[PDB]
DNA sequence: GAGAATCCCGGTGCCGAGGCCGCTCAATTGGTCGTAGACAGCTCTAGCACCGCTTAAACGCACGTACGCGCTGTCCCCCGCGTTTTAACCGCCAAGGGGATTACTCCCTAGTCTCCAGGCACGTGTCAGATATATACATCCTGTGCA
DNA sequence: TGCACAGGATGTATATATCTGACACGTGCCTGGAGACTAGGGAGTAATCCCCTTGGCGGTTAAAACGCGGGGGACAGCGCGTACGTGCGTTTAAGCGGTGCTAGAGCTGTCTACGACCAATTGAGCGGCCTCGGCACCGGGATTCTC
């Protein structure tokens, strides 16, 4: 049959991610941590949708700005493979340690 | 009974676009977005009229304020829309 | 009364609608009217005290 | 540099007037287009970038520009003879 | 499987949603540990809040105002 | 006796008693002028004028009658002093930009 | 003949500004540079001399606080040297442009 | 010539103070100009602060305020 | 093994950090009154829990090819250093221009009563999408026959 | 063994009929913004004093500018292997959606005690002035990396 070059379906992936809106985690698995890491701060603590799904647009607002600058360090970096030590390097120069 | 900005937004865009539907969650997001820079510029007047020693906020250190929160560009056009419709309610003669 | 322009003092036949200051042609708009800094359009209409 | 000789030579073995001052008058619009472009804030620019958005949903070159139809309008004036004032 | 809830293909997701190319495999506890560690500031200014209001229910308002402490505000729900 | 307010005697559409109310218990100072809701009026005026022009040729720029936020956010970040002053803020339901470094593409 | 490898002296006068507190930029080119900047927007400015010493310590951090982020970037970009892109980089990374 | 204030030995004392052992010689034409526009962004923020105080001198009180203003409320001088 | 280059131990004005008294406003005490937080008590939204069908997404094992990484060889440009030279800085004198402050004025903004229409809230109608008939015409594919 | 022709089947093509489907407009209401009238104190104007800061000296001196030899570092280039992507089989547990129940948000009523406001008072923290020892500075010997 008929293949592609590995990095050009990629592409095709990235732009049609990019051109998407959709939230792309799962509400239930994230939900249950959300109560789980509420739940060591104060306990029989109740929620609201709309709370949950302000922290979800903002977790991934966080995640996406992270990881263009991860992948803007990286490709500094003279490589195309994203690493850990870039992660540490973006967020000691962002300025959360 | 809640306020909300809405039908003053409405007649604003049916100025500029007469054939155009809207979203109550861009209506949300505007309400919050004009909200939020009443608050910055609040704040900074009355900051800035404590600065100066004076008990009255005035057009004039709003004036300040437009100048120092909004970039040049849009900043020039703030206050001379804001100066036309000053100069406008004043001549009440 | 009679109109003048505001910048040379000749007879204003044009007023620009943004900053009300009265003008005489189009290069003396362009050149003087169109890129003056605020604060000075309310100093050229002090001089006949229009502010 | 051959090739630049032989243009030469060929230059040499070789109403309209008034034609090519309408097109210098063209290139000095031309100029003033890519002017108002380079000006963010005027409506032309405003408007390439409100076709580069709809294309996104679907300056020393200029002034090089104004230099070569610059040249072209003296080569035209010239070719008329042989062949912005204070005051205003 | 509360930490790790998150599945595989939806740090991918966010990643492509940062426009990276090629992604490690190493990245992912990381990755959750540093989503773990910013929840853990911002949830904590949201149950103070909470308890201030005298309820035990976090709803809309005291989480926007707990994104907007740290300069990280989001629109829309702050009704 | 009876007259209209003060919106349209600044010829403004958007309510200047309700700016002065806000002003006058947003608790900012204990005098304020008279002057200073009119002119918070027009600045916000315009300001909701200009992100309402941007958000109307977004969507034109789609083939669209209505408003959704991905028009709003794209209204936001194609223009450099909304980029500036919405810097730190995030739009519910947004999204991000096509873009891509150019050493990533096949370059061959 | 004693000759010193070169970067030896260099980190022995690094010790040495690390032991030293001082301010390391002359006064009166900073307030000529101060005067030629500021005439632009009002003629006939008159300056207090605490406001240029508060300018001063106010470009030195802002000095100091950048330099060491290139820094980092440096020496994750795995050189010894810094260079230009090092210096958008870690201004891309801040969030200053 | 006016621009040529800051001298570059001076540039050296600033990059001894960071901990570096090579700099290079390009560096210092980056370090001018990374700093007439930061400091600008103070002078456009407090002569037009002295503007409103109907005041032709620029003191102490007024850099801070603007520091302040922009986020790095600075100790020593009052304020 | 030597040599810059330090850390360390002791003598010197000094000048800027601790008392001190004079005293002038600002914290303290008391009283009165009008309302705002506390508590009780009430009506219904909405959040938690659970069952079950559908299925799209996710886990896992397999392999294949770039790409991260190890080594190398070389221009070469920063680096340490001697020599001019140039402006930075300290001591100082003199002006005058601009900030602080005192002092009376008057207007306009705070406060209160009245009163009616602005904008909310909640009802009813009107052009865009989706299955459906439908018959005839045209194109494509498959089978059969012929050379 | 291949090619051409004919026949059959499928798809297309453009108003209907229905026919929802989510949108935009015609009436209540109530309360809060606007007009009218009173008070008092907050900018505002201005003049006067005195303090600092902008220019102008001059000498001298750390300190920048400039040219020069040599040495590691960043530069491109090439090979080794494996880690990430690609794929199909196999779960699985997200999603819809539906229902059942009750905590708890939210609103109303009433109350009284905490706090605004005002007048008299006493003391304490600001300031001007006075006096001296901690630290920087200078000089000279011990001591540690570097070559």
């Amino acid at each position: 049959p008929h293949r592609y070059k590995p990095g050009t379906v990629a592409l095709r992936e990235i732009r049609r991610f990019q051109k998407s809106t959709e939230l792309l985690i799962r509400k239930l698995p994230f939900q249950r941590l959300v109560r789980e890491i509420a739940q060591d701060f104060k306990t029989d603590l109740r929620f609201q949708s709309s709370a949950i799904g302000a922290l979800q647009e903002s977790v991934e607002a966080y995640l996406v700005s992270l990881f263009e600058d991860t992948n803007l360090a990286a490709i500094h970096a003279k490589r195309v493979t994203i690493q850990k030590k870039d992660i540490k390097l973006a967020r000691r120069l962002r300025g959360e340690r | 009974r809640k306020e909300t900005y809405s039908s003053y937004i409405y007649k604003v865009l049916k100025q500029t676009h007469p054939d155009t539907g809207i979203s109550q969650k861009s209506m949300s997001i505007l309400n919050s977005f004009v909200n939020d820079i009443f608050e910055r510029i609040a704040t900074e007047a009355s900051k800035l009229a404590a600065y100066n020693k004076k008990s009255t906020i005035s057009a004039r250190e709003i004036q300040t304020a437009v100048r120092l929160i909004l970039p040049g560009e849009l900043a020039k056009h703030a206050v001379s829309e804001g100066t036309r419709a000053v100069t406008k309610y004043s001549s009440s003669t | 009364a009679k109109k003048y322009c505001d910048v040379t003092g000749l007879k204003g036949f044009y007023k620009s609608p943004t900053n009300n200051i009265r003008y005489h042609n189009a290069e003396i708009y362009q050149l003087i009217v169109k890129p003056m800094a605020p604060g000075v359009d309310q100093e050229y209409l002090k001089l006949r005290g229009a502010n | 540099a051959k090739e630049e000789e032989e243009k030469k030579l060929k230059e040499q073995q070789w109403d309209k007037r008034l034609k090519l001052n309408k097109l210098i008058k063209r290139r000095k619009e031309k100029l003033k287009l890519r002017d108002e472009m380079k000006d963010r804030k005027s409506q032309v620019s405003q408007n390439r970038m409100k076709n580069l958005a709809s294309l996104a949903e679907d300056e020393a070159f200029e002034e090089a520009l104004e230099y070569e139809y610059k040249d072209i309008v003296e080569l035209e004036r010239l070719l008329l003879e042989h062949d912005y004032d204070w005051r205003n | 499987d509360n930490i790790q809830g998150i599945t595989k293909p939806a740090i991918r997701r966010l990643a492509r949603r940062g426009g990276v190319k090629r992604i490690s495999g190493l990245i992912y506890e990381e990755t959750r540990g540093v989503l773990k560690v910013f929840l853990e500031n911002v949830i904590r200014d949201a149950v103070t809040y909470t308890e201030h209001a005298k309820r035990k229910t976090v709803t809309a308002m005291d989480v926007v105002y707990a994104l907007k402490r740290q300069g990280r505000t989001l629109y829309g729900f702050g009704g | 006796k009876a007259s209209q307010s003060r919106s349209a005697k600044a010829g403004l559409t958007f309510p200047v008693g309700r700016v002065h109310r806000l002003l006058r218990r947003g608790n900012y100072a204990q005098r304020i002028g008279s002057g200073a809701p009119v002119y918070l009026t027009a600045v916000l005026e315009y300001l909701a004028a200009e992100i309402l022009e941007l958000a109307g040729n977004a969507a034109r720029d789609n083939k669209k009658t209505r408003i959704i936020p991905r028009h709003l956010q794209l209204a936001i970040r194609n223009d450099d002093e909304l980029n500036k002053l919405l810097g730190n803020v995030t739009i519910a339901q947004g999204g991000v930009l096509p873009n891509i470094h150019q050493n990533l593409l096949p370059k061959k």
